[PDB]
């Protein structure tokens, strides 16, 4: 379930389906903090968006 | 064998400047209509609700 | 993504003619496929790859 | 590495006899409407305002 | 200078026909880029080079 305001516009690039990108191989290697940190925290914008 | 997963989307909304491009559609483009459902095309290309 | 359409009258637009196609209408959009494999799409007997 | 610059304006108003040159885009002919953004597209093709 | 669509129709619209969209609308524009390095604009699956 997903609000009805999502933009379309994430819908025609891939992605995830969370409205987060989880690619952890650019993060440092064997630094789980740092990686939890881009899956998690909102003071970050998206490493896509 | 490769597994691929397959993103999709049902039941938006689309925000208040509404615009089109389309020259050739007759019908849908009223304000009070909105979209319950979307359409998929299967592995013999029948299209599903 | 995969093919959607909120209507079905959308999805007769991106077989007619695939360039001159508008992804989003005034109520409804599309999304065209980004996929590893094109397969081929046939609904009728007009062909869109 | 070669490094060009780039320049884009944002948030402008047009003059008083407002022309077209268009036969598609029906949503935002109005005159009370105007842009408070733009959109450019992304090194991996993706749209920001 | 770069894409800058003041509107999300007018990148809809220059993606469709690279040759008859209108660089300036009624209230909204769009600059075509003039860069030393030429990119494929892959927006979906329609393509201007």
């Amino acid at each position: 379930p997903t609000p009805v305001t999502s933009d379309v516009a994430y819908f025609q690039t891939p992605s995830n389906p969370r409205g987060r990108a989880a690619c952890v191989v650019s993060c440092d290697a064997y630094s789980n903090e740092s990686a939890e940190r881009l899956l998690y925290d909102h003071s970050i914008p998206d490493p896509a968006y | 064998r490769i597994q691929y997963t397959y993103f999709f989307p049902v039941g938006l909304h689309l925000p208040v400047p509404r615009y089109s491009t389309s020259v050739s559609v007759r019908g849908v483009e009223s304000p009070a209509i909105q979209s319950t459902e979307t359409w998929v095309v299967n592995k013999n290309n029948v299209p599903l609700c | 993504p995969t093919l959607a359409a909120s209507h079905r009258v959308m999805l007769d637009e991106y077989m007619s003619n695939k360039q001159t196609h508008a992804p989003v209408h005034m109520g409804q959009y599309l999304i065209e496929e980004v996929a590893p494999m094109k397969r081929l799409l046939k609904l009728g007997n007009k062909v869109v790859y």
